[PDB]
């Protein structure tokens, strides 16, 4: 349950 | 007639819009005349995301470390340096396509539109609010990080949003064009909550307005209140404290109806006490808090840019 | 994560929107290589618009009545003819913005992006829903005529709008971009009501697996049903029937989050028997039908144009 | 109680 930087690709 | 959550037109944001690649990491950037804009994370690798420190990070790599992609061409970095959570990469060629634009900061409550990218390419628009506790509701996924949040008036692009990360609730942090942060929020890949969320009064009151303006009245009554009465109400629902500079805000939309904002108010202690039993508003069974004042007045009158 | 209103990127079709006047009156038109379409009434007066013949009023005018604006440019009109309810100005000058549009007609509970214009000029974009009965739900005020509604596929712009008129109860009736009507809806001033609106129900569905997508599972439960006892469910509740069709087009949902289409329509079934009780699904007390599968699939993976 | 086409400025 940590934040997720929104990087690469999709 | 009719009310919905109406987005700015996207055009000119869209022609601003890259790809930035570094290493395996990829996300979209803003290129403003001969800078292109991007989060300080694309600098990561999977594995340096939990606490990365980015001066040491930065200093790790060059100009030809940055893969600027704008369509089919590649865009040449001539320089890099960070501000606070951004990248500035500036590049040889200024973006013929660039507007009129500024880089401001809002404050909570106050609503942008936000143009959803991935790979540089946008995927779609919708409209925002900075709520309370600097976060923002968003649809985010992953490598969408780089896409900008805006208002327009007029030919400027007013930008005032970048995205970064989204929390573990779901809900997502971002910064200014500046690089600073909205709220308590750095970039890593930590565990991290937002402060508790409340309800904006003033955009509240201003969508009932523009129900009012679209012919939903059953939630109208007789009754007054006081300013003092009322947010003693508002506080035992999470509502933000309604101020007299709020009141004047709602001027406008008051003199349209002829409903006294005090009135209008009155109206909402109403809803917040019984609930909407069964009905509806604009489409709606719960109290919309994402429309300010000027946004009722530009969707009612047909400001166009 | 997130789930918003998301429209399609407008910059395309803000480069082919102009403004049509004659007379007194004037609108929005869309302007495809060296043909502007827009709404026929243009050529209508105040007093001309109970019960107006158009072939009469056609004729009665020529190419020099029909001042044509893109930005500061006035178009010459070259060439005009009406095909059903929009009127075609051929014009000496193709569209340098022109994209590759396709013009198609869509079927009730499909969706589509709404830029509305005034006076050649965008002024918002939003998303909207092909009701069962024909109308939309959109936010149109005098002036709006002309604005278009689109898909985005790839590079292809799939006009298949036209905005025309408001209904007395407050929806908006419109037709294809070939000028034939959305419902029995005429281009007349008069009094006209559209049929008994029902509710989309395989977009309810699908937006409950979008909801499912993103953490939202508190409506689920172990209960399953067949599609003729669900179907007799809908039924009471105004909700249109669930084909066979419809249930192959959730597939793709279905097998992503390991949920069968009839276990979440027994899901539907609760819902709609028991209400929400004080719930919310992704932010909303109401159960949403303006999201087709396809919706779900574009927001939940990333589809960029 | 009457439908309007909804031409003419704003």
């Amino acid at each position: 349950n940590v934040a997720t930087l929104q990087a690469e690709n999709v | 007639s009719g009310f919905r959550k109406m987005a700015f037109p996207s055009g000119k944001v869209e022609g601003c819009m890259v790809q930035v690649t570094c290493g395996t990491t990829t996300l979209n950037g803003l290129w403003l005349d001969d800078v292109v804009y991007c989060p300080r994370h694309v600098i990561c690798t999977s594995e340096d995301m939990l606490n990365p420190n980015y001066e040491d990070l930065l200093i790790r790599k060059s100009n030809h470390n940055f893969l600027v992609q704008a369509g089919n061409v590649q865009l040449r970095v001539i320089g890099h340096s960070m501000q606070n959570c951004v990248l500035k990469l500036k590049v040889d060629t200024a973006n013929p396509k660039t507007p009129k634009y500024k880089f401001v900061r809002i404050q909570p409550g106050q609503t942008f539109s936000v143009l959803a990218c991935y790979n540089g390419s946008p995927s779609g628009v919708y409209q925002c609010a900075m709520r309370p506790n600097f976060t923002i509701k968003g649809s985010f996924l992953n490598g969408s990080a780089g896409s900008v949040g805006f208002n327009i008036d007029y030919d400027c692009v007013s930008f005032c949003y970048m995205h970064h990360m989204e929390l573990p609730t779901g809900v997502h942090a971002g910064t200014d064009l500046e690089g600073n942060f909205y709220g308590p929020f750095v970039d890593r890949q930590t565990a991290q909550a937002a402060g508790t969320d409340t309800t904006i009064t003033v955009n509240v009151l201003a969508w009932l307005y523009a129900a009012v303006i679209n012919g939903d009245r059953w939630f109208l009554n007789r009754f007054t209140t006081t300013l003092n009465d009322f947010n003693l109400v508002a506080m035992k629902y999470n509502y933000e404290p309604l101020t007299q500079d709020h009141v004047d805000i709602l001027g406008p939309l008051s003199a349209q109806t002829g409903i006294a904002v005090l009135d209008m108010c009155a109206s909402l202690k109403e809803l917040l006490q019984n609930g909407m039993n069964g009905r509806t508003i604009l489409g709606s069974a719960l109290l919309e808090d994402e429309f300010t004042p000027f946004d009722v007045v530009r969707q009612c009158s047909g400001v166009t840019f």
